[PDB]
C-alpha cells in the first residue's frame, strides 16, 4: 500500500505515546469531568487523591472494590505506565481493567464511580487503548450526560460508525440509531461474547438486561423481511438465549423468555428445536413469576408451531418433566383466568400425552376439555387416542363419562370415527 | 542475614519496585468476581545426530554425538512442541432428568 | 527503486530516498508526514542538514 | 453510516513446518 | 496408427478432474500439483501461473499424487513415477498385477498401496540419495484385521511407524521389523477420509455419516466427535496460523468451518463445487497462512482467504467470514464449438455444452 | 370421508394469528427506564397480541 496509509497505521499503533509536550498536553487534556484548561493543569497526585476518596465511598456501598483498591489504585499504580511494559503484563492489565468496567457497570449514575473511572481514564488511557469494554459496558445509559462526555472523548473502533457520526454534538443519539448499530452483525457477535462473560461472572442488572432485550427484539422486528438474514441470525440469538436461561436469576430467565417468544412468532421453526428450548426452560425453572412467564411462552411456542405433526404428544421424559414442574391444579387455574392466551394446540398435545402416558387422571382431562373450547381436528385426534386407549385398557366408567361428554358435544363426529374403526 | 518484614516494606517503597503489583496482577483472578503399545526396536535403536542441520538442532550438549531411541523420540516431541504450539482443547477436553445444554446441542446439530 | 536512509541528528526525523524519484521526510514516530516529492531524475543520496527543516 | 468492509491485501508470509525425513532413521 | 504431418503438442485448458491434488513446499513459498487425464500439471500459489507440465503422457490415467520438496511422486496403474520438474527422472516398476491406490512418502521410505490390501515398501538406498529405489518388502492387510485399505499417512514423531486407515479400524505398523504392532477397535461406519493434526498423536477420520472423529493414537481413545448430518464428509484440513480452526469439506459442494476451542460452527460456504461432478475432492489449508485452497471434480481450483478480524481486543470470537480470491478453471462438460481469433493466432473462442464460452 | 376432507377440516380449523411487521416496537424504548422485567414481558406479549 501507499506510504501515507502505512504511516497512518503506525500512527494508530502509536496513538497513546506522549512524545512531545504538545501531544502530552493534548492527551492529558482529554479527560472525563474536568474541562480543557483545568484538566491540563492538574496533576496525577490530586487525581489520585480524589480517586481514593471515591473508591472508599464505593466500597462502603458494596465490598467488591477492595480488590481494585489493592491492585489498580495504589502507589505503584501511580508510578506505572502502559507504554513501558511487556505485552503479557499488558494482557493481565486488560484483564483487570475489564473486570473493573464489568463490576462498575451497575453504578454509572453516581459521582463516586464517575471519579474513579476518571482515574482509570487519565492514567491507563483506556479511552484510547481499549474503548470496547467502555462503550459496551456503558451502552444502555444512552441518554445521560456521562455518555455524552464519553462520546466527546472517545475514539471509535470501526464497528461503531453510527456513534462515530454522532460524536461531539448537543443531542444524544436516538433509538433508531441504536437499532442501526444492533442491526449490524459482527457487532451482534461481539455483544454475545460480552454478555456470555458477564453471565459467567454473574453480575447483571435490570436496566442492562432490559436494554439488551429491547435492542434484540427490535433487530428481529426489522429483519422480518429477509429470511436468509433471519436464518443467519438464528445461532447468535438463540445461543445468547440458552446462556441467559443458564443463568440462575429470575431476571435472566424472564428476559430469555421474551427473546424466545418474539423469535418463535417471527419465524416458523422446527418442532425438535422447539422441544429442546422447552426442555431448557423446564430444566432450569426456579421461581414463581418465572413459572408464570414460562407457561405463557411455552403456550405461544406450541401455538406458533404449525405443520405436520402439529398436535403430536410430548415425548416421555419431557412429559414427566413438564407435569412435575407443572402440577395440574395450577394450570387449571391459569386456564380459569380472564386473560386467556390461545392454547388449543399445546393443551391438546398435553392431554393426548396424559392419555398415552399417565392412565389415571382422565377426570382432569374431562375438566380441561370442559373449561376450554377446542377445534374440530383436535376433537378427532382426542377421539382417536381415547378409542385406542379403550381398545387396549380394561374399561372404565371415567372413559364412559368422557365419551358421554363428546356425545353431548359432536356425537356425529364420534360416530364418524367409529365408522372409521369399530361399531 | 536476610532482612525482616518492615525492612522489606521500606525497601520496596524507597526503591519503587513494582514486582508486587505485577505478581498481584498475575494472581488476579476473575474466578471470584500412559501408552498402550511398546516398540522393542525403538528401545534397541541407536541413531546418530551429527549428520546435518536438523538433528544438529536436536542436539542438547556439545559432547554427545549418538543418542538412542527413547531420548531421541522424546527430543523430537520437544522440537515439535517448539514449532507447533499446543492448544488447550487437546490438553483438556473429552466428551466422556434432562439437562440444560439440549438447546445448544440441537442448534449445533441442525443446519 | 532501491532506498537509502539518513536519520537526522536528533533521532527524530527519517529521510528516505529511492533510487528513482522518491524522497520522503517524516517524523516517523507519531507518524506525521512532513514532505513527499516524486522527483523523476535519479536521486542518489540525501541528508537532513541542521534540523528537521532543511534537507539536501 | 454502517460498517465499512475494505478487504485489505494479503501477503504469503514465511512459515515453518516439520519433516518426516528426519522422523525416520536406521538400524544399528 | 501414427501421424506424419501433425504431432501431439499439449491439451490446453484444464485444471483438475477430481483426483485429489497435493500441495508442495519450496523454501518458504508453496505450489499446487494437480493431474489431468494422462499428464500432470504444477501451478504457482501466489499468482496462479502455470509453472510446469509433464512431458510424457502416461499409459493410463494418473490416480495417486503426493509431493516432497522438489520431487513429486505420481502413481498410475501399476508403476510409480518419480518426477522432477516434469521431466521424468525415474520409473518404479511394481512387482504385482494389481492396481495401486494410495501413496505416502516419508523418511528413507516410500509406501504404496494397491487395491488388494497390499502395501509395498520401498527403501532408500543410501541417505545421500534423494528417492527410494530398492524394493524392500511387502506387507499385507488380512481381512480378519480390517477391510479394504482406505488411506496411508505418517504422523509426526513415530520411528518407522506407518498409519493405515481401513474401512473399520486404524493400524499402526512398524516397518523396520515388519510387524503390525497396534490395532484399534471397529468403528460402526465407513471411514473415508484421513488427516493428521498439527498436534501430537492426533489423527482425524471422516466417515460417510456426518462424523468427524478426532482420535488419539498414543492412547487409542477417540477424543472428540463432531457431527455434520445429511452429507458424506470428503476431506479435512487444519488451520495453523495459531487459531483452532478446522475445515471440513463435504461431497454436496458446501464447506464448513468449525472451531475446536469453542466447539462452534464459525461459518459455512454454499455451493463452491458442483455435486453433479464429484463434489469437493480436496480442500486444504496452506500451512500457517490464512489461505484455503479448494479443488473440485468440476474442473476448478479456487482459493479463499480469511480476513483479519474487525475487533480490537476480542478478536477470536468475532471472526470475519471468508471472502473470495484467486481462481482458475475451464469447461465442465466437453466443448462443442471453437474458432481462432486473429492472424497472430492468439485467442481461442470456445463454447461448451455446459452453456458458456471462454 | 377422505384425507382431503381431513385436511380441509384442519385448515378451516386453523385460526388467525397476529404477525409482527417492522415498526411494532418502539414503545419499550419509550418507557424502558424504571419498570420491572415481568411487567416488560407483559407489554411485549400484549403488543404481540
Amino acid at each position: 500500500s501507499s506510504l501515507s496509509d502505512q504511516l497512518a497505521q503506525v500512527a494508530s499503533n502509536n496513538a497513546t505515546v506522549a512524545l512531545d509536550r504538545k501531544r502530552r498536553q493534548k492527551l492529558h487534556s482529554a479527560s472525563l469531568i474536568y474541562n480543557s484548561k483545568t484538566a491540563a493543569t492538574q496533576d496525577y497526585d490530586f487525581i489520585f487523591e480524589n480517586a481514593s476518596k471515591a473508591l472508599e465511598e464505593l466500597s462502603q456501598i458494596e465490598p467488591k472494590f477492595a480488590i481494585f483498591s489493592r491492585t489498580l489504585f495504589s502507589e505503584s499504580s501511580i508510578s506505572l505506565d502502559r507504554n513501558v511494559q511487556t505485552k503479557e503484563e499488558i494482557k493481565d492489565l486488560d484483564n483487570a481493567i475489564n473486570a473493573y468496567l464489568l463490576l462498575a457497570s451497575s453504578k454509572w449514575y453516581l459521582a463516586p464511580t464517575l471519579h474513579a473511572t476518571e482515574w482509570l481514564v487519565r492514567r491507563f488511557q483506556i479511552h484510547v487503548k481499549n474503548t470496547e469494554m467502555l462503550l459496551l459496558s456503558t451502552l444502555n445509559y444512552y441518554q445521560t450526560p456521562v455518555f455524552k462526555r464519553i462520546l466527546s472523548i472517545i475514539k471509535l473502533p470501526p464497528l461503531f460508525n453510527c456513534l462515530s457520526n454522532f460524536v461531539r454534538s448537543e443531542k444524544p443519539p436516538t433509538a433508531l440509531t441504536m437499532i442501526k448499530l444492533f442491526n449490524d452483525m459482527d457487532f451482534l457477535k461481539l455483544y454475545t461474547s460480552y454478555l456470555d462473560q458477564c453471565i459467567k461472572h454473574n453480575a447483571t442488572y435490570t436496566n442492562q438486561l432490559l436494554f439488551t432485550t429491547c435492542c434484540f427484539i427490535n433487530v428481529v422486528a426489522f429483519n422480518s423481511n429477509n429470511d436468509e438474514k433471519l436464518n443467519q441470525l438464528v445461532p447468535i440469538l438463540l445461543e445468547i438465549s440458552a446462556k441467559l436461561l443458564a443463568s440462575k436469576s429470575k431476571d435472566c430467565q424472564i428476559a430469555a423468555h421474551t427473546i424466545l417468544v418474539v423469535f418463535a412468532t417471527a419465524l416458523p421453526l422446527k418442532k425438535t428445536i422447539i422441544l429442546a428450548a422447552m426442555e431448557t426452560i423446564l430444566s432450569n425453572l426456579d421461581a414463581k413469576e418465572a413459572k408464570h412467564s414460562a407457561l405463557l411462552t411455552i403456550c405461544k411456542l406450541f401455538q406458533t408451531l404449525k405443520g405436520q405433526g402439529n398436535v403430536d404428544q410430548l415425548p416421555s421424559k419431557i412429559f414427566k418433566l413438564f407435569d412435575s414442574k407443572f402440577d395440574t391444579v395450577s394450570i387449571l387455574t391459569f386456564l380459569d383466568k380472564e386473560d386467556k392466551p390461545v392454547c388449543d394446540k399445546f393443551i391438546t398435545s398435553y392431554t393426548r400425552s396424559i392419555a398415552r402416558y399417565d392412565r389415571s387422571k382422565l377426570n382432569i382431562i374431562l375438566s380441561l376439555l370442559k373449561k376450554i373450547r377446542l377445534e374440530r381436528y383436535e376433537v378427532r385426534l382426542i377421539i382417536t387416542d381415547l378409542i385406542y386407549l379403550s381398545e387396549i385398557l380394561e374399561d372404565k366408567s371415567q372413559l364412559v363419562e368422557l365419551f358421554e361428554y363428546f356425545i353431548s358435544i359432536n356425537e356425529d363426529l364420534v360416530l364418524k370415527c367409529l365408522k372409521s374403526l369399530g361399531l | 542475614p536476610p532482612p525482616d518484614e518492615e525492612e522489606q516494606l521500606l525497601a520496596k517503597f524507597v526503591f519503587g519496585d513494582t514486582t508486587d503489583l505485577q505478581e498481584n496482577l498475575a494472581k488476579f483472578n476473575a474466578d471470584f468476581i500412559e501408552a498402550a503399545w511398546i516398540d522393542s526396536d525403538d528401545e534397541k535403536i541407536k541413531v546418530p545426530i551429527l549428520v546435518t542441520n536438523k538433528t544438529k538442532k536436536l542436539r542438547t550438549s556439545y559432547n554427545e554425538s549418538k543418542i538412542n531411541g527413547v531420548h531421541y523420540i522424546n527430543r523430537l516431541r520437544s522440537q515439535f512442541e517448539k514449532i507447533y504450539p499446543r492448544p488447550k482443547w487437546v490438553d483438556d477436553e473429552s466428551d466422556s432428568n434432562g439437562d440444560i445444554n439440549a438447546l445448544t446441542k440441537i442448534l449445533s446439530t441442525t443446519y | 527503486g532501491p532506498y537509502h536512509i539518513k536519520y537526522a541528528k536528533n533521532g527524530t526525523h527519517l529521510l528516505i530516498t529511492g533510487r528513482k524519484g522518491h524522497v520522503a521526510s517524516m517524523d516517523w514516530r507519531k507518524g506525521q508526514l512532513r514532505a513527499e516529492l516524486f522527483l523523476n531524475e535519479t536521486c542518489h543520496s540525501a541528508t537532513y542538514l541542521q534540523n528537521e527543516q532543511y534537507f539536501a | 453510516p454502517k460498517v465499512v468492509r475494505e478487504a485489505k491485501k494479503v501477503e504469503m508470509t514465511e512459515a515453518r513446518a516439520y519433516n518426516a525425513d528426519a522422523d525416520t532413521a536406521k538400524a544399528a | 496408427k501414427n501421424s506424419k504431418i501433425f504431432s501431439p503438442f499439449r491439451i490446453i485448458g484444464n485444471v483438475s478432474n477430481g483426483v485429489p491434488f497435493a500441495t508442495g513446499t519450496l523454501g518458504s513459498t508453496f505450489y499446487i500439483v494437480t493431474c489431468v487425464g494422462k499428464t500432470f500439471q504444477i501451478y504457482d500459489a501466489n499468482t496462479l501461473h502455470l509453472l510446469f507440465v509433464s512431458e510424457k503422457e502416461t499409459p493410463s490415467s494418473i490416480v495417486a499424487l503426493s509431493a516432497h520438496f522438489h520431487y513429486v511422486y505420481a502413481a498410475y496403474e501399476n508403476k510409480v513415477g518419480i518426477y522432477k520438474r516434469g521431466i521424468e527422472e525415474h520409473l518404479l516398476e511394481l512387482e504385482t498385477d494389481a492396481n495401486v491406490e494410495h501413496l505416502c512418502i516419508f523418511g528413507d521410505y516410500l509406501c504404496a498401496s494397491t487395491d488388494d490390501n497390499s502395501i509395498f515398501i520401498y527403501k532408500k538406498s543410501d541417505p545421500q540419495d534423494k528417492y527410494p529405489s530398492e524394493f524392500y518388502t511387502k506387507l499385507t492387510v488380512t481381512e480378519i484385521q480390517g477391510g479394504e485399505i482406505v488411506s496411508l499417512q505418517h504422523l509426526a514423531t513415530y520411528l518407522n511407524k506407518l498409519t493405515v486407515v481401513t474401512k473399520s479400524n486404524v493400524l499402526l505398523f512398524n516397518v523396520r521389523t515388519g510387524k503390525l504392532v497396534f490395532t484399534s477397535n471397529e468403528f460402526p461406519d465407513q471411514i473415508t477420509t484421513a488427516e493428521p493434526a498439527p498436534v501430537l498423536d492426533i489423527i482425524a477420520l471422516g466417515t460417510v455419516t456426518g462424523e468427524v472423529i478426532m482420535f488419539n493414537m498414543r492412547k487409542g481413545k477417540r477424543i472428540r466427535t463432531i457431527k455434520i448430518p445429511q452429507s458424506r464428509i470428503s476431506s479435512l484440513s487444519f488451520r495453523t496460523d495459531g487459531s483452532s480452526h478446522l475445515s471440513v469439506g463435504t461431497s454436496s459442494g458446501d464447506l464448513i468451518f468449525y472451531d475446536l476451542d469453542r466447539r462452534s460452527r464459525i461459518h459455512v460456504l454454499k455451493n463452491i463445487h458442483r455435486e453433479s461432478y464429484g463434489g469437493v475432492t480436496q480442500a486444504t489449508f496452506l500451512n500457517g497462512q490464512p489461505i484455503i485452497v479448494t479443488s473440485g471434480g468440476d474442473n476448478s481450483l479456487k482459493e479463499y482467504v480469511f480476513d483479519p478480524s474487525l475487533s480490537q481486543g476480542s478478536g477470536d470470537v468475532v471472526v470475519q467470514p471468508p471472502r473470495y480470491l484467486r481462481s482458475r478453471g475451464g469447461h465442465s462438460q466437453p466443448p462443442s464449438y471453437i474458432a481462432f481469433a486473429d492472424s497472430q493466432s492468439h485467442f481461442m473462442l470456445s463454447a461448451s455444452k455446459d452453456r458458456s464460452l471462454w | 370421508e377422505d384425507e382431503e376432507d381431513i385436511a380441509l377440516e384442519f385448515i378451516n380449523g386453523e385460526k388467525k394469528d397476529k404477525l409482527v411487521n417492522m415498526n411494532s416496537f418502539t414503545s419499550m424504548f419509550d418507557n424502558i427506564q424504571n419498570v420491572q422485567m415481568d411487567t416488560f414481558f407483559d407489554r411485549v406479549m400484549k403488543v404481540l397480541t
